[PDB]
RNA sequence: AGCUAAAUAUUGGCGAGAGACCGAUAGCGAACAAGUAGAGUGAUCGAAAGAUGAAAAGAACUUUGAAAAGAGAGUUAAAUAGUACGUGAAAUUGCUGAAAGGGAAGCAUUGGAAAUCAGUCUUACCUGGGUGAGAUCAGUAGUGCGAGACUAUGCAC
RNA sequence: UUUCAAUGGCCCGUCUUGAAACACGGACCAAGGAGUCUAGCAUCUAUGCGAGUGUUUGGGUGAUGAAAACCCAUCCGCGAAA
RNA sequence: GUAGAGAUUCUGACGUGCAAAUCGAUCUUCAAAUUUGGGUAUAGGGGCGAAAGACUAAUCGAACCAUCUAGUAGCUGGUUCC
RNA sequence: GAGAAGCUCAGACGAGUAGGCAGGCGUGGAGGUUUGUGACGAAGCCUUGGGCGUGAGCCUGGGUCGAACAGCCUCUAGUGCAGAUCUUGGUGGAAGUAGCAAAUAUUCAAAUGAGAACUUUGAAGACUGAAGUGGGGAAAGGUUCCAUGUGAACAGCAGUU
RNA sequence: AAACUUUCAGCAACGGAUCUCUUGGCUCUCGCAUCGAUGAAGAACGCAGCGAAAUGCGAUACGUAAUGUGAAUUG
């Protein structure tokens, strides 16, 4: 497998990723453009705050008809949200990343998610019954997310 | 040049009767060289090979070492020979196939049926 | 703008040959040459010819070479005969007078009996080496009318023409149309 | 009232040899467990679907994870071949970079700006200048009669 | 090459006198996708032979290796007369 | 008037439905020309019809299946490089 | 000499639908030819580089890749797409939108478990209310029955069931 | 100034075009004449150490006898 991006040192960076996730594609835009670039530490309490609806992930491009919330004023966006199964998707995939640091022994308190990527998986199918005998699409949207975290 | 109407030099028609070939078809499609001494002391070229005859690999990877025939797999085209192996991921050692036109004989398993196809190939004992 | 109105603008004869012919394309070679270095009508005539079609060049027997050399006031006595095309024997004239003939082709009898009869047969590049601008020569042309397709050409009401039909006979057009006792005739 | 071989026919069956044929949406419907899966009460209807690699050598072991998996490692000529496997286009998508944006966008002409690309020049040939060493060059002698070219033995030093 | 400025630029295909039309088809991309082959006929051209022309209905070298090449007789077609 | 059998009105809900005919309320009939299981007969210019051209497997002013059949189209659409 | 299919000098002229003709460009396969290219990388594909042509198109650098392929003269055809409510396949914007609201209704504790609104146990609150949400059968299905496990797919939310 | 939108490129996806291949098809030619009440063609149900579809076979069941070959089968 290869990475989309080589931003950092090989020896002081870590990396995880996890494939065909069942979680909304989405969704999981929005929380890794928010959490790209955070203090690893930082990331795991914004992900934690989100769970608790204490802060929210602001819908930035999938944001047609999300509704709005004095929680994404620290944004300066009016639509956010709290995409908990995406949230615990990354929880996962940044202590896997955490724990494959703490292997090459990176120095834990500078490190920084230097790049993290949502790409559209192959959706899987369902069917869902229409009016006059029809029958229509009820598709999933999973996902492949890859993180780096490095030291800053 | 081919000349007789009941032989095909179609390449379809080919490939269909060696990869089709039966069990005992495929026993004088894997022929191996005689060695030169041994084609000196029996007249014969060539041989179907067989369990335990020693042979000595002459192309590939392998090419110089000698060992029994371990197993003649027809259903590959294979010969495995004794210590030609190479290892697997968890240390154990996995036997690697060689084509019968890749060695040379060098001693042969004579037994009565085998004597009986040297005179029957015009060879000598 | 101009105001120009064209009608004869691209010339409408050929150039060269249709033909492949190697041979030809030699003898096209050296009637250029002859056409252009000497002012005489007799080479850009055999050099126009030399690119004519086939159906352009009808051949012509010797019958009619003979004939047309040996009218009552003709002189046309000891000059060579020059076609641009094939020359035919007629076997109907039993016994063939002595001439001297320069052609493309000549037909296997028609060669044979020229030469028995003392006379003698040309190439046009033997011809060009005895006669450079033609002079004492008769240039003659087969009958470009006599092929089937001139029986046919402008037929219609009262012309006369033949028609092109499967078959010969009565029930092939020779009913209505053809005769005062079937409405009308042509 | 009657029989009869051969020369003739042959998109079925069986066996055989070929082709300026098609090359996986093509060629039989079917290259593959295809008249199969599936549909219809029934008569009938009727698909989709080929390719890791030379060889499974199909990833030991360590580590994080409830797991699926990930990260180290490992095998291989190649994992930019991991079976969701040759190559791997386009539509479509994510990330990164660049740039532009007052109710569309795209295009054309001309230049600015920024980015980026090519000149390899004055090589060849000729002459002059400096030193240097060297089997030494024009006319000739001789070896197809008259004239012309050539090589070759010497001299011309 | 991108972008900016100035000037110009309506959505293609189609039937139509006339399409930017408030006429129809067209969300997007790949691959597929429509003047062919045959029995004739007509003009024109090329080639061979020419008052003739056409070996392939057939038969032969032939067995070797032969759907080819090559050779060979009598008819017959078209033409030489309306 | 209940079970059962219907289906008047709301021109109610629904109208990419719970549903290719359903849901609610209202309403008709409710001991007979009553309702109904299973068996059995009638088959396509045929059946069957207390008759609406109704019904005959979501199909009826002539079912469904295969073939004739690539049916014909003076009509519509398309018809590929410079 | 100047591919005589060549070379050279001069003058006039240039809209085009339907339509006609000519000369070219590109594709599969056939004969001939080119001590033709190629695992030291053919073909194919990508390209924010270069060159040629009025154009159809062609050549080339870099990247990717892995087994064949091209030039020239001829032969040949199932030979060139933007359209056909074209065919088959794939994939979009609409969109994280419409929505997932009939049939009164759930709550507490414990156990199990990585995880419990949905499993199991106890407790409470309720409903069908005998023309039943109860207990059986006929038709039809065909193993759906039972136990033990599992929890990818399915159970349009969830899943230890 | 970002976010957002748009275009291009790299990389990563999605998808399976392209290229190469081909135990298949299609077409031509040559040769041959052999089903069944002595139960055919077709159908059903069974048979293997672990075998469901195909091949094969029939309670003698992936087979018995007989003949040939001559060391395999193979997950
Ligand atoms: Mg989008
Ligand atoms: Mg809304
Ligand atoms: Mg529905
Ligand atoms: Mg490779
Ligand atoms: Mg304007
Ligand atoms: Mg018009
Ligand atoms: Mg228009
Ligand atoms: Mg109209
Ligand atoms: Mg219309
Ligand atoms: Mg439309
Ligand atoms: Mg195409
Ligand atoms: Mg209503
Ligand atoms: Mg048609
Ligand atoms: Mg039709
Ligand atoms: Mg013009
Ligand atoms: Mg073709
Ligand atoms: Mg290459
Ligand atoms: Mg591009
Ligand atoms: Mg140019
Ligand atoms: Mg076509
Ligand atoms: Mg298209
Ligand atoms: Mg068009
Ligand atoms: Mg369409
Ligand atoms: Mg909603
Ligand atoms: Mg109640
Ligand atoms: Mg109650
Ligand atoms: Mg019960």
């Amino acid at each position: 497998v290869r990475y989309s991006a080589s931003p950092a040192l090989e020896t002081k960076c870590a990396k995880a990723r996890g494939a065909y996730l069942r979680t909304h594609f989405k969704n999981s835009r929005e929380v890794a453009f928010t959490i790209n670039g955070m203090s690893l530490k930082k990331a795991f309490i914004f992900l934690d705050n989100v769970k608790e609806h204490k802060q929210a992930v602001p819908f930035r491009r999938f944001n047609g008809g999300v509704g709005r919330t004095a929680q994404g004023k620290e944004f300066g966006v009016t639509q956010a949200r709290w995409p908990v199964k995406s949230v615990k998707f990354f929880y996962d995939l940044l202590k896997n990343a955490e724990a494959n640091a703490e292997a090459k022994g990176l120095d834990m308190d500078k490190l920084i998610i230097k790049h993290v990527q949502v790409n559209a998986a192959p959706k899987q199918r369902r069917r869902t019954y229409r009016a006059h005998g029809r029958v229509t699409a009820y598709l999933s949207s999973p996902s492949h997310i890859e993180i780096i975290v490095a030291e800053e | 040049m081919k000349f007789s109407r009941d032989v095909t030099s179609s390449r379809r028609k080919q490939r269909k009767a060696h990869f089709g070939a039966p069990s005992s078809v495929r026993r004088v499609l894997m022929s191996a060289p005689l060695s030169k001494e041994l084609r000196e002391q029996y007249k014969i070229r060539s041989l179907p090979v067989r369990r335990d005859d020693q042979i000595t690999v002459i192309r590939g990877s392998n090419k110089g070492r000698e060992g029994k025939i371990t197993s003649v797999y027809r259903k590959k085209f294979l010969l495995l020979i004794e210590r030609v192996t190479r290892e697997k991921a968890n240390g154990a050692s996995a036997p690697v196939g060689i084509d019968a036109s890749k060695v040379v004989i060098t001693k042969l398993h004579l037994d009565k049926d085998r004597k009986d196809l040297i005179v029957r190939k015009g060879g000598k004992v | 703008g101009i105001d120009i109105e064209r009608h004869h603008v691209r010339k409408s004869q050929r150039s060269k040959p249709a033909s492949e012919n190697v041979y030809l394309k030699l003898l096209v070679k050296l009637y250029r040459f002859l056409a252009r270095r000497t002012d005489s009508r007799f080479n850009k005539a055999i050099l126009k010819r030399l690119f004519q079609s086939k159906t352009n060049r009808p051949p012509i027997s010797i019958s009619k070479i003979a004939a047309l050399t040996s009218r009552k006031s003709a002189s046309l006595e000891g000059k060579t005969t020059v076609i641009v095309g094939t020359v035919t024997d007629d076997e109907r004239l039993l016994t063939v007078p002595k001439l001297s003939v320069a052609a493309l082709r000549f037909t296997k009898s028609a060669r044979a009996r020229i030469l028995k009869a003392g006379g003698e047969v040309l190439t046009l590049d033997q011809l060009a080496l005895r006669a450079p601008t033609g002079s004492n020569t008769v240039l003659l042309r087969g009958k470009k009318h006599a092929r089937e397709a001139y029986r046919h050409f402008g037929f219609g009401p009262h012309k006369h023409k033949a028609p092109y039909v499967r078959s010969e006979g009565r029930k092939f057009e020779r009913a209505r149309g053809r005769r005062k006792s079937r409405a009308f005739k042509v």
